[PDB]
Protein backbone atom coordinates (compact mmCIF):
# COMPACT_ATOMS: atom_id res chain seq x y z
CA UNK A 1 0.00 0.00 0.00
CA UNK A 2 2.89 2.72 1.00
CA UNK A 3 4.43 1.97 -2.31
CA UNK A 4 1.47 2.25 -4.20
CA UNK A 5 0.66 5.39 -2.44
CA UNK A 6 4.45 6.43 -3.25
CA UNK A 7 4.22 5.98 -6.93
CA UNK A 8 1.00 7.38 -7.47
CA UNK A 9 2.53 10.87 -5.95
CA UNK A 10 5.46 10.07 -8.07
CA UNK A 11 3.29 10.02 -11.21
CA UNK A 12 0.51 12.89 -10.28
CA UNK A 13 2.24 15.78 -8.48
CA UNK A 14 5.35 17.60 -10.11
CA UNK A 15 8.59 17.83 -7.99
CA UNK A 16 8.69 21.34 -8.83
CA UNK A 17 4.83 22.24 -8.01
CA UNK A 18 5.35 18.66 -17.58
CA UNK A 19 8.89 17.44 -18.48
CA UNK A 20 9.10 17.13 -14.87
CA UNK A 21 5.83 14.67 -14.39
CA UNK A 22 6.67 12.65 -17.58
CA UNK A 23 10.45 11.86 -15.55
CA UNK A 24 8.56 10.99 -13.24
CA UNK A 25 6.14 8.47 -14.85
CA UNK A 26 9.21 7.26 -16.52
CA UNK A 27 10.94 6.62 -13.64
CA UNK A 28 8.17 5.42 -11.59
CA UNK A 29 7.58 2.63 -14.97
CA UNK A 30 11.25 1.83 -14.43
CA UNK A 31 11.01 0.90 -10.71
CA UNK A 32 7.52 -1.09 -10.32
CA UNK A 33 9.00 -4.37 -10.99
CA UNK A 34 11.03 -3.45 -7.89
CA UNK A 35 8.02 -1.93 -5.95
CA UNK A 36 6.28 -5.13 -5.66
CA UNK A 37 5.27 -7.58 -2.96
CA UNK A 38 8.67 -10.07 -2.49
CA UNK A 39 10.49 -7.70 -4.51
CA UNK A 40 14.11 -6.48 -3.83
CA UNK A 41 13.03 -3.85 -1.62
CA UNK A 42 10.88 -5.97 0.61
CA UNK A 43 13.09 -8.73 0.84
CA UNK A 44 16.46 -5.81 1.99
CA UNK A 45 14.01 -4.00 4.38
CA UNK A 46 12.92 -7.52 6.20
CA UNK A 47 17.10 -8.53 5.86
CA UNK A 48 17.94 -4.61 7.36
CA UNK A 49 15.25 -5.54 10.37
CA UNK A 50 17.62 -8.45 11.11
CA UNK A 51 20.93 -5.43 11.33
CA UNK A 52 21.72 -4.18 14.36
CA UNK A 53 21.14 -0.15 14.10
CA UNK A 54 22.20 2.78 16.30
CA UNK A 55 18.95 3.55 16.51
CA UNK A 56 15.86 1.46 16.65
CA UNK A 57 14.45 0.87 13.24
CA UNK A 58 11.15 1.67 12.08
CA UNK A 59 10.04 0.93 8.32
CA UNK A 60 8.70 3.65 7.39
CA UNK A 61 12.23 6.42 8.11
CA UNK A 62 13.58 3.69 5.55
CA UNK A 63 10.90 3.84 3.33
CA UNK A 64 10.22 7.95 3.68
CA UNK A 65 14.42 8.20 3.38
CA UNK A 66 14.24 5.96 0.26
CA UNK A 67 11.38 8.03 -1.38
CA UNK A 68 12.99 11.22 -0.63
CA UNK A 69 16.47 10.32 -2.37
CA UNK A 70 14.51 8.75 -5.31
CA UNK A 71 12.84 12.20 -5.85
CA UNK A 72 16.26 13.67 -5.79
CA UNK A 73 17.51 11.41 -8.74
CA UNK A 74 14.52 12.65 -10.64
CA UNK A 75 15.49 16.16 -10.21
CA UNK A 76 18.83 14.64 -10.96
CA UNK A 77 17.65 13.68 -14.26
CA UNK B 1 -13.15 -24.70 21.42
CA UNK B 2 -10.88 -25.80 24.76
CA UNK B 3 -10.72 -23.03 27.13
CA UNK B 4 -7.85 -25.20 28.78
CA UNK B 5 -6.14 -24.92 25.51
CA UNK B 6 -6.41 -21.54 24.94
CA UNK B 7 -5.53 -20.82 28.80
CA UNK B 8 -2.45 -22.96 28.27
CA UNK B 9 -1.29 -21.13 25.28
CA UNK B 10 -1.58 -17.71 26.63
CA UNK B 11 0.48 -19.12 29.60
CA UNK B 12 3.68 -20.20 27.77
CA UNK B 13 3.37 -17.30 25.37
CA UNK B 14 4.13 -15.00 28.43
CA UNK B 15 6.14 -17.37 30.04
CA UNK B 16 8.73 -17.99 27.12
CA UNK B 17 8.89 -14.10 25.98
CA UNK B 18 9.91 -13.73 29.69
CA UNK B 19 12.19 -16.74 29.05
CA UNK B 20 14.26 -15.21 26.55
CA UNK B 21 14.41 -11.45 28.15
CA UNK B 22 15.69 -12.57 31.18
CA UNK B 23 17.80 -15.22 29.34
CA UNK B 24 19.06 -12.31 26.74
CA UNK B 25 19.74 -9.95 29.64
CA UNK B 26 21.88 -12.27 31.74
CA UNK B 27 23.63 -12.73 28.89
CA UNK B 28 24.38 -9.39 27.85
CA UNK B 29 25.66 -9.08 31.84
CA UNK B 30 27.88 -11.69 31.25
CA UNK B 31 29.41 -10.40 28.41
CA UNK B 32 29.71 -6.94 29.97
CA UNK B 33 31.61 -8.57 33.06
CA UNK B 34 33.85 -10.42 30.80
CA UNK B 35 34.73 -6.93 28.96
CA UNK B 36 33.41 -8.08 25.69
CA UNK B 37 31.01 -5.59 25.05
CA UNK B 38 30.28 -1.68 26.24
CA UNK B 39 27.91 -1.06 29.26
CA UNK B 40 24.64 0.98 27.92
CA UNK B 41 22.08 2.68 29.86
CA UNK B 42 20.01 0.03 30.15
CA UNK B 43 22.75 -2.15 30.84
CA UNK B 44 24.10 0.34 33.05
CA UNK B 45 20.71 -0.15 34.81
CA UNK B 46 20.63 -3.29 35.00
CA UNK B 47 24.02 -4.16 36.49
CA UNK B 48 23.47 -1.23 39.07
CA UNK C 1 -12.83 12.15 59.41
CA UNK C 2 -15.21 14.83 57.62
CA UNK C 3 -16.42 12.26 55.49
CA UNK C 4 -17.81 8.64 55.87
CA UNK C 5 -15.79 6.22 53.62
CA UNK C 6 -17.98 3.52 52.17
CA UNK C 7 -16.08 0.87 49.80
CA UNK C 8 -17.64 -0.13 46.33
CA UNK C 9 -15.14 -2.72 44.85
CA UNK C 10 -17.28 -5.56 42.94
CA UNK C 11 -20.69 -4.07 41.34
CA UNK C 12 -23.57 -6.25 40.77
CA UNK C 13 -23.30 -6.57 36.86
CA UNK C 14 -25.54 -9.79 36.63
CA UNK C 15 -28.36 -7.77 37.95
CA UNK C 16 -27.97 -4.66 36.47
CA UNK C 17 -27.94 -6.57 33.25
CA UNK C 18 -30.63 -8.54 33.72
CA UNK C 19 -33.37 -5.04 35.31
CA UNK C 20 -31.69 -3.04 32.00
CA UNK C 21 -32.33 -5.42 29.58
CA UNK C 22 -36.12 -6.31 30.82
CA UNK C 23 -36.82 -2.42 30.80
CA UNK C 24 -35.83 -2.20 26.91
CA UNK C 25 -38.42 -5.05 25.96
CA UNK C 26 -35.99 -7.82 26.13
CA UNK C 27 -38.30 -11.18 26.76
CA UNK C 28 -35.24 -13.14 27.28
CA UNK C 29 -33.54 -11.00 29.43
CA UNK C 30 -33.07 -13.40 32.00
CA UNK C 31 -31.19 -16.01 30.01
CA UNK C 32 -29.31 -12.95 27.75
CA UNK C 33 -27.65 -11.47 31.21
CA UNK C 34 -27.36 -14.73 32.42
CA UNK C 35 -25.23 -15.41 29.13
CA UNK C 36 -23.34 -12.18 28.73
CA UNK C 37 -21.96 -11.09 32.26
CA UNK C 38 -20.05 -14.87 32.07
CA UNK C 39 -19.48 -14.04 28.34
CA UNK C 40 -17.18 -10.90 29.42
CA UNK C 41 -15.91 -12.66 32.76
CA UNK C 42 -14.73 -14.78 29.90
CA UNK C 43 -12.87 -12.09 27.80
CA UNK C 44 -11.36 -10.55 30.45
CA UNK C 45 -9.84 -13.64 31.89
CA UNK C 46 -9.46 -15.73 28.42
CA UNK C 47 -8.03 -13.21 26.00
CA UNK C 48 -4.42 -12.04 25.59
CA UNK C 49 -3.58 -9.41 27.83
CA UNK C 50 -3.12 -6.02 26.32
CA UNK C 51 -3.02 -2.25 27.84
CA UNK C 52 -6.34 -1.15 25.60
CA UNK C 53 -8.41 -3.82 27.04
CA UNK C 54 -11.50 -2.76 29.12
CA UNK C 55 -14.33 -5.60 29.96
CA UNK C 56 -15.60 -3.64 33.19
CA UNK C 57 -19.09 -1.74 34.13
CA UNK C 58 -18.75 0.62 31.42
CA UNK C 59 -17.86 -1.86 28.59
CA UNK C 60 -21.35 -3.84 29.76
CA UNK C 61 -23.70 -0.37 29.71
CA UNK C 62 -22.69 0.55 26.40
CA UNK C 63 -23.18 -3.11 25.00
CA UNK C 64 -26.58 -3.46 26.78
CA UNK C 65 -27.44 0.29 25.72
CA UNK C 66 -26.49 -0.04 21.74
CA UNK C 67 -28.73 -3.58 22.21
CA UNK C 68 -31.71 -1.70 23.05
CA UNK C 69 -30.58 0.42 20.13
CA UNK C 70 -30.46 -1.97 17.97
CA UNK C 71 -33.70 -3.66 18.92
CA UNK C 72 -35.56 -0.76 17.85
CA UNK C 73 -33.78 -0.10 14.66
CA UNK C 74 -34.85 -3.85 13.30
CA UNK C 75 -38.36 -3.21 14.82
CA UNK C 76 -38.52 -0.20 13.08
CA UNK C 77 -36.71 -2.16 9.48
CA UNK C 78 -38.79 -4.86 10.02
CA UNK C 79 -42.18 -2.56 9.95
CA UNK C 80 -40.91 -1.03 7.45
CA UNK C 81 -39.99 -3.78 5.02
CA UNK C 82 -43.20 -5.33 6.23
CA UNK C 83 -45.27 -2.14 5.09
CA UNK C 84 -43.85 -2.69 1.63
CA UNK C 85 -44.27 -5.73 1.42
CA UNK C 86 -48.04 -6.23 2.19
CA UNK C 87 -50.21 -5.12 5.79
CA UNK C 88 -49.66 -7.38 8.64
CA UNK C 89 -47.88 -5.16 11.14
CA UNK C 90 -48.97 -5.72 14.71
CA UNK C 91 -46.66 -5.18 17.77
CA UNK C 92 -47.22 -8.83 19.30
CA UNK C 93 -45.63 -10.96 16.64
CA UNK C 94 -42.97 -8.59 15.78
CA UNK C 95 -41.97 -8.61 19.20
CA UNK C 96 -42.40 -12.76 19.18
CA UNK C 97 -40.54 -13.02 15.82
CA UNK C 98 -37.69 -11.31 16.92
CA UNK C 99 -33.43 -12.79 17.46
CA UNK C 100 -33.01 -10.89 20.56
CA UNK C 101 -29.94 -13.28 20.60
CA UNK C 102 -28.65 -12.15 17.68
CA UNK C 103 -28.95 -8.56 18.37
CA UNK C 104 -27.01 -8.76 21.88
CA UNK C 105 -24.51 -10.50 19.48
CA UNK C 106 -24.34 -8.03 16.99
CA UNK C 107 -23.94 -4.85 19.73
CA UNK C 108 -20.96 -7.11 21.48
CA UNK C 109 -19.30 -7.82 18.11
CA UNK C 110 -19.90 -3.97 17.12
CA UNK C 111 -18.47 -2.41 20.41
CA UNK C 112 -15.34 -5.20 21.04
CA UNK C 113 -13.97 -6.63 17.77
CA UNK C 114 -12.59 -2.95 16.95
CA UNK C 115 -10.30 -3.17 20.10
CA UNK C 116 -9.56 -6.60 19.78
CA UNK C 117 -5.82 -7.89 18.08
CA UNK C 118 -5.51 -10.06 14.99
CA UNK C 119 -4.61 -12.98 17.08
CA UNK C 120 -7.48 -12.32 19.66
CA UNK C 121 -10.55 -12.63 17.09
CA UNK C 122 -11.01 -16.37 16.88
CA UNK C 123 -10.99 -16.44 20.30
CA UNK C 124 -13.83 -14.16 20.67
CA UNK C 125 -15.94 -16.05 18.51
CA UNK C 126 -14.94 -18.87 19.84
CA UNK C 127 -15.99 -17.79 22.64
CA UNK C 128 -19.11 -16.34 21.65
CA UNK C 129 -20.07 -19.96 19.40
CA UNK C 130 -19.34 -21.28 23.06
CA UNK C 131 -22.15 -18.87 25.10
CA UNK C 132 -24.16 -18.49 22.03
CA UNK C 133 -24.29 -21.65 19.89
CA UNK C 134 -25.85 -21.13 16.51
CA UNK C 135 -25.92 -17.29 16.55
CA UNK C 136 -23.56 -15.67 13.65
CA UNK C 137 -22.83 -11.96 13.47
CA UNK C 138 -23.03 -10.51 9.61
CA UNK C 139 -22.03 -6.96 9.69
CA UNK C 140 -24.25 -4.64 7.19
CA UNK C 141 -22.19 -3.79 4.29
CA UNK C 142 -22.80 0.08 3.91
CA UNK C 143 -22.63 0.29 0.12
CA UNK C 144 -22.94 4.36 0.03
CA UNK C 145 -19.72 5.02 2.80
CA UNK C 146 -17.54 2.29 0.73
CA UNK C 147 -18.34 4.28 -2.46
CA UNK C 148 -17.45 7.57 -0.97
CA UNK C 149 -14.40 5.77 0.66
CA UNK C 150 -12.95 4.49 -2.48
CA UNK C 151 -14.01 8.09 -4.26
CA UNK C 152 -11.92 9.94 -1.30
CA UNK C 153 -8.71 7.48 -1.57
CA UNK C 154 -8.76 7.89 -5.17
CA UNK C 155 -8.63 11.57 -4.55
CA UNK C 156 -5.95 11.76 -1.93
CA UNK C 157 -3.77 8.67 -3.71
CA UNK C 158 -4.64 6.23 -1.46
CA UNK C 159 -5.14 2.41 -1.87
CA UNK C 160 -8.75 1.71 -1.32
CA UNK C 161 -9.67 -1.98 -0.87
CA UNK C 162 -11.90 -4.51 -0.35
CA UNK C 163 -12.64 -8.03 1.30
CA UNK C 164 -9.24 -9.70 1.16
CA UNK C 165 -7.65 -7.54 -1.53
CA UNK C 166 -4.82 -5.06 -0.48
CA UNK C 167 -6.42 -2.41 1.92
CA UNK C 168 -9.02 -4.48 2.47
CA UNK C 169 -8.21 -4.88 6.13
CA UNK C 170 -7.78 -0.63 6.37
CA UNK C 171 -11.23 -0.29 5.02
CA UNK C 172 -12.47 -2.78 7.81
CA UNK C 173 -10.75 -0.56 10.34
CA UNK C 174 -12.31 2.53 8.88
CA UNK C 175 -15.97 1.03 8.96
CA UNK C 176 -15.28 -0.18 12.35
CA UNK C 177 -14.46 3.58 13.55
CA UNK C 178 -17.34 4.87 11.95
CA UNK C 179 -19.63 2.55 13.61
CA UNK C 180 -17.15 3.55 17.22
CA UNK C 181 -18.00 7.32 15.93
CA UNK C 182 -21.52 6.60 15.98
CA UNK C 183 -21.83 4.74 19.26
CA UNK C 184 -19.49 6.51 21.65
CA UNK C 185 -18.37 9.89 21.78
CA UNK C 186 -14.80 8.97 22.86
CA UNK C 187 -12.67 7.66 20.31
CA UNK C 188 -9.10 6.05 20.67
CA UNK C 189 -6.88 4.74 18.26
CA UNK C 190 -4.08 2.22 19.58
CA UNK C 191 -1.68 0.68 17.01
CA UNK C 192 2.21 0.63 16.27
CA UNK C 193 3.69 4.16 14.68
CA UNK C 194 2.31 4.34 10.89
CA UNK C 195 -0.21 2.11 11.52
CA UNK C 196 -2.47 4.26 8.84
CA UNK C 197 -4.64 5.57 12.29
CA UNK C 198 -4.38 9.07 10.99
CA UNK C 199 -5.00 8.57 7.11
CA UNK C 200 -7.94 6.00 8.52
CA UNK C 201 -9.86 8.90 10.27
CA UNK C 202 -8.97 11.56 7.61
CA UNK C 203 -10.33 9.56 4.78
CA UNK C 204 -13.29 8.77 7.02
CA UNK C 205 -13.81 12.65 7.94
CA UNK C 206 -14.18 13.35 3.79
CA UNK C 207 -16.01 10.30 3.14
CA UNK C 208 -18.74 11.44 5.78
CA UNK C 209 -18.38 15.07 4.69
CA UNK C 210 -19.19 14.16 0.89
CA UNK C 211 -22.10 11.53 1.88
CA UNK C 212 -24.11 13.08 4.88
CA UNK C 213 -23.62 16.32 3.28
CA UNK C 214 -22.25 17.82 6.95
CA UNK C 215 -18.81 19.42 6.11
CA UNK C 216 -16.29 18.05 8.79
CA UNK C 217 -14.06 20.44 11.04
CA UNK C 218 -11.21 18.72 12.26
CA UNK C 219 -8.83 20.74 15.01
CA UNK C 220 -5.81 18.56 16.50
CA UNK C 221 -3.61 18.96 19.25
CA UNK C 222 -0.42 17.70 20.17
CA UNK C 223 -1.47 17.15 24.39
CA UNK C 224 2.32 16.97 25.57
CA UNK C 225 3.59 19.32 23.09
CA UNK C 226 2.48 22.08 25.39
CA UNK C 227 2.08 22.12 29.57
CA UNK C 228 -1.03 21.37 31.00
CA UNK C 229 -1.34 24.79 31.79
CA UNK C 230 -1.29 25.76 28.31
CA UNK C 231 -3.78 23.10 27.04
CA UNK C 232 -6.52 23.44 29.41
CA UNK C 233 -5.85 26.89 31.05
CA UNK C 234 -4.76 29.11 33.93
CA UNK C 235 -6.54 30.70 37.07
CA UNK C 236 -4.84 33.95 37.57
CA UNK C 237 -3.26 33.51 41.31
CA UNK C 238 -3.38 37.05 42.43
CA UNK C 239 -6.44 38.30 40.46
CA UNK C 240 -8.17 35.35 39.97
CA UNK C 241 -8.81 35.62 36.50
CA UNK C 242 -9.47 32.70 34.06
CA UNK D 1 36.01 25.39 8.06
CA UNK D 2 38.89 23.43 5.96
CA UNK D 3 37.94 19.90 5.38
CA UNK D 4 39.71 17.63 4.21
CA UNK D 5 37.98 14.93 1.61
CA UNK D 6 37.58 11.36 2.54
CA UNK D 7 35.30 8.12 1.83
CA UNK D 8 33.14 8.65 5.00
CA UNK D 9 33.18 12.65 4.24
CA UNK D 10 32.49 12.43 0.81
CA UNK D 11 29.68 9.92 1.35
CA UNK D 12 28.20 11.33 3.95
CA UNK D 13 28.63 14.54 1.99
CA UNK D 14 26.54 13.20 -1.26
CA UNK D 15 23.73 11.73 1.60
CA UNK D 16 23.20 14.85 3.58
CA UNK D 17 22.90 16.68 0.61
CA UNK D 18 20.15 14.31 -1.13
CA UNK D 19 18.45 14.60 2.20
CA UNK D 20 18.10 18.07 2.45
CA UNK D 21 17.47 18.54 -0.83
CA UNK D 22 13.91 18.51 -0.54
CA UNK D 23 13.72 19.85 2.99
CA UNK D 24 13.14 16.35 4.64
CA UNK D 25 13.87 16.33 8.26
CA UNK D 26 17.17 14.27 9.57
CA UNK D 27 19.71 13.46 12.38
CA UNK D 28 23.00 12.76 12.10
CA UNK D 29 23.72 10.27 14.94
CA UNK D 30 27.52 9.71 16.21
CA UNK D 31 29.97 9.45 18.92
CA UNK D 32 30.84 12.94 19.90
CA UNK D 33 33.74 14.76 17.92
CA UNK D 34 33.24 12.66 15.44
CA UNK D 35 32.62 15.28 12.82
CA UNK D 36 28.85 15.54 12.49
CA UNK D 37 28.78 19.56 12.68
CA UNK D 38 31.57 19.44 9.84
CA UNK D 39 29.85 17.41 7.91
CA UNK D 40 26.85 19.47 7.83
CA UNK D 41 27.86 22.51 7.18
CA UNK D 42 30.09 21.33 4.61
CA UNK D 43 27.26 20.47 2.96
CA UNK D 44 25.08 23.42 3.37
CA UNK D 45 28.33 25.42 1.92
CA UNK D 46 27.19 23.43 -1.49
CA UNK D 47 23.51 24.97 -0.90
CA UNK D 48 23.95 28.55 -0.92
CA UNK D 49 20.09 29.30 -0.32
CA UNK E 1 -27.52 4.61 49.95
CA UNK E 2 -27.84 3.76 53.76
CA UNK E 3 -24.21 4.73 54.32
CA UNK E 4 -24.72 8.22 52.52
CA UNK E 5 -27.68 9.26 54.31
CA UNK E 6 -26.10 7.84 57.71
CA UNK E 7 -23.61 10.14 56.74
CA UNK E 8 -25.95 13.06 55.58
CA UNK E 9 -27.46 12.78 58.96
CA UNK E 10 -24.80 13.25 61.25
CA UNK E 11 -23.85 16.54 58.86
CA UNK E 12 -21.12 14.73 57.81
CA UNK E 13 -20.20 14.33 53.64
CA UNK E 14 -19.48 11.41 52.00
CA UNK E 15 -16.43 9.64 50.29
CA UNK E 16 -17.16 6.45 47.99
CA UNK E 17 -14.00 5.15 47.04
CA UNK E 18 -12.75 2.01 44.95
CA UNK E 19 -11.73 1.11 41.55
CA UNK E 20 -13.11 2.73 38.84
CA UNK E 21 -15.96 1.67 36.95
CA UNK E 22 -17.88 0.54 40.03
CA UNK E 23 -20.40 3.08 39.76
CA UNK E 24 -19.17 5.88 42.50
CA UNK E 25 -19.99 9.23 40.83
CA UNK E 26 -23.07 7.59 39.19
CA UNK E 27 -24.16 5.94 42.42
CA UNK E 28 -23.91 9.76 44.32
CA UNK E 29 -25.90 11.20 41.20
CA UNK E 30 -28.48 8.75 41.75
CA UNK E 31 -28.71 9.56 44.72
CA UNK E 32 -28.69 13.25 44.70
CA UNK E 33 -31.89 12.81 42.08
CA UNK E 34 -34.06 10.64 44.27
CA UNK E 35 -33.84 13.17 47.05
CA UNK E 36 -34.56 16.01 43.93
CA UNK E 37 -31.18 17.91 44.25
CA UNK E 38 -28.96 19.82 42.19
CA UNK E 39 -25.87 17.79 41.93
CA UNK E 40 -22.75 18.88 39.73
CA UNK E 41 -19.66 16.88 39.51
CA UNK E 42 -16.35 18.69 39.32
CA UNK E 43 -13.44 16.84 38.09
CA UNK E 44 -11.19 17.88 40.38
CA UNK E 45 -7.22 17.86 39.52
CA UNK E 46 -3.76 19.82 41.01
CA UNK E 47 -5.26 23.37 39.73
CA UNK E 48 -7.63 23.14 42.14
CA UNK F 1 33.27 40.83 -13.24
CA UNK F 2 32.17 37.86 -10.48
CA UNK F 3 32.39 34.63 -13.18
CA UNK F 4 35.23 36.07 -15.59
CA UNK F 5 38.00 36.68 -12.60
CA UNK F 6 39.15 33.57 -10.99
CA UNK F 7 40.86 35.79 -7.97
CA UNK F 8 37.42 37.82 -6.72
CA UNK F 9 36.04 34.18 -5.03
CA UNK F 10 39.40 34.02 -3.62
CA UNK F 11 39.63 37.78 -2.30
CA UNK F 12 35.91 38.35 -2.28
CA UNK F 13 34.02 35.42 -1.14
CA UNK F 14 30.71 36.52 1.42
CA UNK F 15 29.94 38.82 -1.66
CA UNK F 16 30.16 36.67 -4.53
CA UNK F 17 27.72 34.18 -2.45
CA UNK F 18 25.55 36.99 -2.35
CA UNK F 19 26.06 37.93 -6.19
CA UNK F 20 25.58 34.52 -6.64
CA UNK F 21 22.42 33.99 -4.78
CA UNK F 22 21.38 37.14 -6.36
CA UNK F 23 21.79 36.06 -10.02
CA UNK F 24 20.07 32.96 -9.17
CA UNK F 25 16.67 34.92 -7.76
CA UNK F 26 17.38 37.50 -11.44
CA UNK F 27 17.52 33.94 -13.58
CA UNK F 28 14.61 32.52 -12.15
CA UNK F 29 12.54 35.34 -12.64
CA UNK F 30 13.44 35.99 -16.06
CA UNK F 31 13.03 32.78 -16.70
CA UNK F 32 9.53 33.06 -15.92
CA UNK F 33 9.55 35.87 -18.19
CA UNK F 34 11.30 33.90 -21.06
CA UNK F 35 8.61 31.39 -20.38
CA UNK F 36 5.55 34.47 -20.81
CA UNK F 37 7.40 36.67 -23.06
CA UNK F 38 3.97 38.74 -23.26
CA UNK F 39 3.74 42.31 -21.59
CA UNK F 40 0.95 41.64 -19.80
CA UNK F 41 1.85 38.29 -17.92
CA UNK F 42 5.00 39.44 -17.16
CA UNK F 43 3.53 42.50 -15.58
CA UNK F 44 1.04 40.22 -13.91
CA UNK F 45 3.56 38.49 -11.84
CA UNK F 46 3.04 38.10 -8.10
CA UNK F 47 5.44 40.76 -6.71
CA UNK F 48 7.18 41.74 -9.76
CA UNK F 49 7.57 45.37 -8.68
CA UNK G 1 -22.17 58.11 -32.72
CA UNK G 2 -19.28 58.86 -35.03
CA UNK G 3 -17.34 61.29 -32.88
CA UNK G 4 -17.29 58.85 -30.07
CA UNK G 5 -15.78 56.15 -32.46
CA UNK G 6 -12.50 57.98 -32.23
CA UNK G 7 -12.14 57.05 -28.13
CA UNK G 8 -13.42 53.48 -28.37
CA UNK G 9 -11.20 52.97 -31.38
CA UNK G 10 -8.37 54.74 -29.57
CA UNK G 11 -9.38 52.15 -26.48
CA UNK G 12 -9.48 48.88 -29.03
CA UNK G 13 -5.83 50.03 -30.29
CA UNK G 14 -4.32 50.33 -27.19
CA UNK G 15 -6.40 46.90 -25.75
CA UNK G 16 -4.71 45.15 -29.09
CA UNK G 17 -1.42 46.54 -28.55
CA UNK G 18 -0.74 45.95 -24.97
CA UNK G 19 -2.79 42.24 -25.63
CA UNK G 20 0.04 41.62 -28.74
CA UNK G 21 2.86 43.25 -27.97
CA UNK G 22 5.87 41.16 -27.02
CA UNK G 23 9.49 41.78 -24.83
CA UNK G 24 12.12 41.16 -27.18
CA UNK G 25 14.60 38.75 -25.87
CA UNK G 26 17.82 37.65 -27.51
CA UNK G 27 20.20 34.80 -26.17
CA UNK G 28 23.04 35.87 -23.68
CA UNK G 29 26.01 33.54 -24.15
CA UNK G 30 23.51 31.20 -23.78
CA UNK G 31 23.42 31.83 -20.21
CA UNK G 32 20.07 33.70 -19.91
CA UNK G 33 18.00 35.52 -22.49
CA UNK G 34 18.03 39.10 -22.01
CA UNK G 35 15.92 41.85 -23.00
CA UNK G 36 15.85 44.15 -25.13
CA UNK G 37 13.79 47.05 -27.31
CA UNK G 38 13.99 49.35 -24.44
CA UNK G 39 13.37 52.47 -26.88
CA UNK G 40 10.34 51.53 -28.17
CA UNK G 41 8.60 50.18 -25.48
CA UNK G 42 8.94 53.44 -23.86
CA UNK G 43 8.09 55.51 -26.59
CA UNK G 44 4.99 53.04 -26.75
CA UNK G 45 4.03 53.40 -23.38
CA UNK G 46 4.44 57.28 -23.28
CA UNK G 47 2.37 57.81 -26.42
CA UNK G 48 -0.59 55.39 -25.26
CA UNK G 49 -0.46 57.43 -21.97
N1 LIG H 1 -4.60 3.09 3.05
C1 LIG H 1 -3.40 3.57 2.70
N2 LIG H 1 -2.97 3.35 1.44
C2 LIG H 1 -1.78 3.83 1.08
N3 LIG H 1 -0.90 4.53 1.81
C3 LIG H 1 -1.35 4.73 3.05
C4 LIG H 1 -2.56 4.30 3.57
N4 LIG H 1 -2.70 4.69 4.89
C5 LIG H 1 -1.58 5.34 5.13
N5 LIG H 1 -0.73 5.40 4.07
C6 LIG H 1 0.58 6.05 4.03
O1 LIG H 1 1.46 5.32 4.87
C7 LIG H 1 1.97 6.19 5.91
C8 LIG H 1 1.20 5.95 7.18
O2 LIG H 1 0.96 7.22 7.83
P1 LIG H 1 -0.35 7.47 8.67
O3 LIG H 1 -0.38 8.85 9.20
O4 LIG H 1 -1.55 7.06 7.83
O5 LIG H 1 -0.23 6.42 9.84
P2 LIG H 1 -0.44 6.42 11.42
O6 LIG H 1 -0.60 5.06 11.96
O7 LIG H 1 -1.58 7.39 11.72
O8 LIG H 1 0.89 7.10 11.91
P3 LIG H 1 1.54 7.67 13.24
O9 LIG H 1 0.72 7.29 14.43
O10 LIG H 1 2.95 7.07 13.26
O11 LIG H 1 1.64 9.17 13.01
C9 LIG H 1 1.85 7.59 5.33
O12 LIG H 1 2.96 7.90 4.49
C10 LIG H 1 0.56 7.50 4.52
O13 LIG H 1 0.57 8.39 3.41
N1 LIG I 1 37.72 14.45 7.18
C1 LIG I 1 38.13 15.43 8.02
N2 LIG I 1 38.86 16.48 7.58
C2 LIG I 1 39.27 17.45 8.41
N3 LIG I 1 39.00 17.47 9.72
C3 LIG I 1 38.29 16.48 10.31
C4 LIG I 1 37.80 15.38 9.46
N4 LIG I 1 37.12 14.55 10.27
C5 LIG I 1 37.17 15.07 11.52
N5 LIG I 1 37.85 16.22 11.54
C6 LIG I 1 38.09 17.04 12.76
O1 LIG I 1 37.28 16.50 13.81
C7 LIG I 1 36.51 17.52 14.44
C8 LIG I 1 35.05 17.09 14.50
O2 LIG I 1 34.39 17.74 15.58
P1 LIG I 1 32.84 18.17 15.42
O3 LIG I 1 32.49 18.02 13.97
O4 LIG I 1 32.65 19.50 16.10
O5 LIG I 1 32.08 17.02 16.25
P2 LIG I 1 30.48 17.00 16.36
O6 LIG I 1 30.01 17.06 14.93
O7 LIG I 1 30.19 15.69 17.05
O8 LIG I 1 30.15 18.22 17.18
C9 LIG I 1 36.66 18.79 13.63
O9 LIG I 1 37.18 19.84 14.46
C10 LIG I 1 37.64 18.47 12.53
O10 LIG I 1 38.77 19.35 12.62
N1 LIG J 1 -26.45 0.48 39.90
C1 LIG J 1 -26.23 0.80 38.61
N2 LIG J 1 -27.22 0.76 37.69
C2 LIG J 1 -27.01 1.09 36.41
N3 LIG J 1 -25.81 1.48 35.92
C3 LIG J 1 -24.73 1.56 36.73
C4 LIG J 1 -24.89 1.22 38.15
N4 LIG J 1 -23.68 1.39 38.72
C5 LIG J 1 -22.83 1.80 37.75
N5 LIG J 1 -23.46 1.91 36.57
C6 LIG J 1 -22.86 2.32 35.28
O1 LIG J 1 -21.43 2.28 35.35
C7 LIG J 1 -20.90 3.29 34.49
C8 LIG J 1 -19.66 3.92 35.10
O2 LIG J 1 -19.94 4.37 36.42
P1 LIG J 1 -19.10 5.59 37.04
O3 LIG J 1 -19.80 6.10 38.27
O4 LIG J 1 -18.72 6.55 35.93
O5 LIG J 1 -17.75 4.83 37.48
P2 LIG J 1 -16.85 5.39 38.68
O6 LIG J 1 -17.43 4.68 39.88
O7 LIG J 1 -15.45 4.96 38.31
O8 LIG J 1 -17.09 6.88 38.67
C9 LIG J 1 -21.99 4.34 34.32
O9 LIG J 1 -22.23 4.56 32.93
C10 LIG J 1 -23.22 3.76 34.98
O10 LIG J 1 -24.32 3.81 34.07
MG1 LIG K 1 -0.29 8.77 12.46
MG1 LIG L 1 -16.17 8.60 38.82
Amino acid sequence: MIFNNFLARLRSIPLDESPMLQIQRDAATIMQPYFTSNGLVTKALEHAFQLEHIMDLTRLRCLGSLFSMLHQACRNV
Amino acid sequence: KDPLFRFFEREVKMGAKLLQDVRQDLADVVQVCEGKKKQTNYLRTLIN
Amino acid sequence: KLFRSLAMTKPDRQLIAQVMLYSQGFRTAEVLANKIVPFFKLCDEQLSSQSHYDFGLRALKSVLVSAGNVKRERIQKIKREKEERGEAVDEGEIAENLPEQEILIQSVCETMVPKLVAEDIPLLFSLLSDVFPGVQYHRGEMTALREELKKVCQEMYLTYGDGEEVGGMWVEKVLQLYQITQINHGLMMVGPSGSGKSMAWRVLLKALERLEGVEGVAHIIDPKAISKDHLYGTLDPNTREW
Amino acid sequence: DVVVPTLDTVRHEALLYTWLAEHKPLVLCGPPGSGKTMTLFSALRALPD
Amino acid sequence: YLTMTQALEARLGGSPFGPAGTGKTESVKALGHQLGRFVLVFNCDETF
Amino acid sequence: IFTGSADIKHLLPVETQRFQSISTEFLALMKKVSKSPLVMDVLNIQGVQ
Amino acid sequence: AQGEMALEEFLKQIREVWNTYELDLVNYQNKCRLIRGWDDLFNKVKEHI
